[PDB]
């Protein structure tokens, strides 16, 4: 229920689209939406990938 | 982004390649142990085969 | 015909992800990971 | 007025401080029987009484006398419909008007339609 | 369509990661739920001329579309001018289109509490400028569902018809569909009656007219489609309505009209599945 | 039971209406196509297939809800639709659409950062079916714009993706040797070097003929001697497969070349390296024959 | 690539088609290479008629293409030497 709120208090989802790159993805709806052994010579470093589609 | 606090590595490298290569060379070093301890007791005894 | 627009001239792509297919820092790849050979834009001005 | 009440009332810590927020958005006295209403929805609403609402309540009763008349009345109404609502919400609307009367925000001349 | 605009939006997609997990009415109107019919099967509408020779020629009549509120049985006709119902090109989307713009102005100029939570749509074969122009509107969502309403016979009143015929512009005329169903029965049953009306109308217009106004006792007021009468009047006015449906159902069928069952009669009615220059 | 007549009489006797409401209603069975029927679509692929040029109207709707699907959150509805794409690339090509083939591979190609292994592999096998049916010099992307792109992809461990992205790169090695420099040739075998231990011998056997292929293309010298390092430096369930692929590169590339290398090879004392010697003259005595 | 058990039938080859799955597919049927495939596999009796129709007659998959013998096995023509479907025991 918080976050229900918490949603309506950021004055809708729609506003909350209008903000990000929702309409440049031209789907009809956001309902649709949904999302997501071995050796190295580093394995410690930092994932830039979700940090850049959050961008 | 912590530049100077990334863990090691250096453009140019290749990387860590498959275990095959190091077991042969972890092979490799006890084969260079063994020579090491034989010509250490100068044992005439050992001889390698001509098939190795 | 005057056209001249300032670019960014600063390609982020991995040389070394480029010119061989792999990079050591992978998913810590600070440039962008691309093969590609196409003309940039200051470039394509000069020609 | 429900949607900015109950975003005003979540947002506040302190009944303090939602009493100060609602003094500065200035609702008009026309529906002060309203802000009644959504102060004891929102505490029907709780499963466990919590003193924030019937302090909030207090303070409105002794602020200014329109929103105790208020509370009145809404008290006189609430005893009218008492069946209406179910055990938690019974116990938190008792709980209202107890601290209405122990803390004095509210007389006991109006306990008279019980 | 542009091609190049879906690899961009794909690429974007593909950036984003985010996918498509996402690829009855006659009886929901008294269900909380608003449902005005719009349809546009009846938009264009045109009449039947003869001439001295044996060419028949095209005469371009006034188009009305219908949007039917089954909760209270209002029928908007929204009627179009006699010059633009022909002759401008693509009447599958610009006239669609047109017609679309003309329902979006009227639900602005209606509240949002006169318009619908839906729109119990026909099927899909002018749907595209619709969905593309309902922007407006999007208080209603237009589909095709099980149960639908014969707004080809929405016009068939005689009131509304005159209304229809005799405007040189956008009336846009609104009326009752069942003026007298719904002052003697429920929502659901009301918009049961009014798609009995319809359906009759559609199958067999002498019948329904026999069935509806089987006197002169039965006339309607100038913003009436359904004959006006009594409770027991308007019931064996809609009860000899769906015998004539069911008759004619079975006529075509090759079927008995007592055929069907009790709840299979009621979505019957209801519309579900049981000149020249 | 609709597929099996096609099959039988043919869709000549369909009119045009009724071949849009058939295509209408396998469309909609597509759409509806909740289990692993892989029946259906083989029937789509006859009925389409018999429909031949008659189709190319049919094209961009069809197309396009493909690709609709290739949305979906679920990955069996997008693997399906590439497994489509790869059924139909042959009818597709039939009439030679070559805007709208180039369309789709520049789709794919953004498609091919997938990262399920099902639909990667329906990907890579609508890819070789793509680049079966376009003709050389006509796909967009071109081979130097392809090829980089699937040198990483060849480092994946899922055997379906290993087994279409090998028989891709036979393809293109087969094909187009025109476009790819020698270094990445040779570094296409160092991984295929690490690709040999796959578990599927028909993994192997299609690996063994890139590297003939890449022979055929580059020249054996360089291939030789990577491949004589690495047959005695493998020493375990392997190499079997080096050897057979070092009798197909001395094969498709006139022997005389490769036995003086060999024979040098045999005087190694690595025991192993002799077998391998000894296993690549077999194979590759019973490959030439005569 | 071979078994020393699991004879498959040494008995003369008749109408009966050999077919082969594709876990084995290329291969000869006798010494399992793969250069010049040359005569046709005929597996004698009932291991095409009957229950195991359209089947391996190899290790036992769904049997989609026709089984060869290789032309090194056809140089000391070991075509005729009769059935190649295996038979457990
Ligand atoms: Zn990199
Ligand atoms: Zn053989
Ligand atoms: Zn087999
Ligand atoms: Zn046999």
């Amino acid at each position: 229920n918080y976050r229900t709120d918490m949603i309506q208090a950021l004055g809708g989802v729609e506003g909350i689209l209008e903000h990000t790159l929702f309409k440049g993805t031209y789907f009809p709806t956001w309902e649709g939406l949904f999302w997501e052994k071995l050796t190295n010579a580093q394995r410690s470093g930092l994932n830039q990938i979700p940090n850049r589609r959050f961008t | 982004m912590d530049f100077q606090h990334r863990p090691g590595g250096k453009t140019g490298s290749g990387g860590v390649a498959s275990s095959s290569e190091s077991n042969r060379d972890r092979r490799e070093r006890l084969r260079q142990l063994a020579l090491e301890t034989i010509d250490i007791n100068k044992d005439p005894y050992f001889m390698k085969n001509h098939l190795g | 015909l005057r056209a001249t627009v300032r670019w960014d001239y600063q390609p982020d792509i991995c040389k070394d992800y480029k010119e061989t297919g792999f990079c050591g820092f992978g998913d810590s790849c600070k440039f962008l990971h691309d093969r590609s050979d196409y003309k940039h834009g200051w470039q394509i001005e000069r020609e | 007025f429900r949607r900015t009440i109950y975003l005003a009332i979540q947002s506040s810590l302190d009944f303090e401080e939602c009493a100060h927020k609602l003094l500065k958005m200035e609702f008009p006295e026309s529906q002060t029987k309203e802000l009644c209403n959504m102060i004891l929805d929102c505490c029907a609403q709780q499963r466990t009484y919590e003193k924030f609402f019937g302090l909030l309540a207090g303070r409105f009763c002794m602020l200014k006398k329109e929103y105790m008349e208020s509370f009145e009345g809404i008290f006189k109404e609430q005893y009218d419909t008492i069946h209406r609502l179910e055990t938690n919400k019974l116990r938190n609307v008792a709980k209202m008007f107890a601290h209405l009367l122990y803390t004095d925000s509210l007389p006991w001349s109006v306990l008279e339609c019980i | 369509a542009n091609p190049a605009l879906y690899v961009l939006r794909e690429r974007i997609r593909k950036g984003l990661q985010l996918y498509s997990s996402e690829p009855q009415n006659y009886g929901e109107l008294f269900s909380n739920q608003i449902i005005w019919f719009v349809d546009d099967t009846n938009v264009y509408r045109v009449t039947i001329h003869k001439t001295f020779e044996g060419n028949l020629t095209t005469k371009p009549i006034n188009g009305a579309i219908f949007i039917f509120n089954p909760r209270t049985g209002q029928l908007f006709l929204k009627i179009i001018h006699t010059s633009v119902w022909a002759g401008q090109k693509r009447l599958g989307q610009l006239a669609k289109w047109k017609t679309a713009e003309e329902v979006a102005a009227l639900i602005r100029s209606l509240p949002v509490e006169e318009q619908p939570k839906q729109i119990i749509v026909t099927r899909k074969g002018m749907l595209d400028p619709l969905e593309v122009h309902l922007l407006d509107f999007p208080n209603i969502v237009i589909k095709g569902s099980e149960l639908q309403l014969p707004f080809q016979a929405c016009l068939k009143v005689e009131k509304f018809g005159d209304l229809i015929l005799k405007a040189t512009e956008p009336q846009m005329v609104l009326f009752n569909l069942y003026d007298d169903w719904l002052k003697t029965i429920s929502s659901y049953t009301a918009f049961s009656r009014l798609i009995l009306i319809l359906r009759a109308l559609h199958v067999n217009n002498d019948r329904a007219k026999v069935i509806l106004k089987p006197d002169k006792t039965t006339i309607t007021e100038p913003h009436h489609i359904w004959p006006t009468l009594t409770d027991e009047e308007w019931i064996k006015v809609e009860v000899q309505l769906k015998d004539l449906i069911l008759a004619d159902y079975g006529k075509k069928n090759n079927v008995n009209v007592a055929s069907l069952t009790q709840s299979e009669i009621r979505d019957i009615i209801l519309g579900m599945e049981i000149f020249s220059s | 039971t609709i597929e099996k007549i096609m099959g039988n009489l043919g869709a000549a006797d369909i009119d045009h209406k009724l071949e849009e409401q058939l295509i209408d209603g396998i469309l909609y069975a597509f759409q509806e196509q909740t289990t692993e029927d892989s029946v259906m679509l083989n029937g789509f692929g006859t009925v389409v297939n018999a429909l031949g040029k008659r189709v190319k109207p049919y094209l961009p709707q069809i197309c396009g809800t493909v690709l609709w699907r290739l949305n979906n959150k679920s990955a069996k509805v997008r693997q399906q639709a590439a497994d489509l794409i790869s059924r139909t690339a042959v009818v597709m090509k039939t009439c030679q659409e070559e805007k709208l083939m180039g369309h789709l591979g520049v789709v794919l190609y953004e498609y091919l950062g997938e990262e399920y292994p099902e639909v990667l592999g329906s990907i890579l096998g609508a890819l070789k079916a793509i680049v079966n049916v376009i003709g050389m010099h006509k796909m967009t992307p071109p081979i130097k714009d392809l090829l980089p792109r699937l040198t990483p992809i060849l480092k994946n461990r899922h055997e379906k993706v290993q087994e279409n992205c090998i028989d891709l790169v036979g393809r293109i090695a087969d094909r187009g040797a025109e476009y790819v420099s020698a270094r990445e040739w040779m570094r296409i075998c160092f991984e295929l070097l690490e690709l040999l231990k796959a578990h599927k011998k028909a993994i192997r056997r299609a690996t063994v003929n890139t590297f003939g292929y890449i022979a055929k293309a580059i020249g054996p010298h360089d291939v030789l001697a990577t491949l004589l390092n690495n047959l005695k430096v493998q020493e375990r369930q392997n190499r079997v497969c080096t050897t057979v692929a070092i009798a197909i590169v001395a094969e498709t590339c006139s022997p005389f070349t490769v036995l003086p290398a060999l024979m040098n090879e045999y005087r190694v004392p690595e025991l192993n390296v002799q077998n391998g010697v000894l296993k690549s003259l077999s194979f590759l005595f019973e490959y030439i024959g005569e | 690539k071979h078994h020393p058990d699991l004879i498959f039938c040494r008995k003369q080859a008749g109408v009966a088609i050999g077919r082969l799955c594709e876990k084995c597919d290329g291969k000869c049927v006798i010494c399992d290479s793969y250069v010049r495939p040359c005569t046709l596999v005929r597996i004698c009796d009932e291991c095409n008629y009957g229950s195991y129709q359209g089947r391996c007659v190899i290790c036992g998959g769904p049997g989609v293409s026709d089984a060869y013998y290789c032309k090194e096995c056809t140089i000391q023509e070991k075509d005729r030497d009769g059935c190649p479907k295996i038979v457990n025991l």
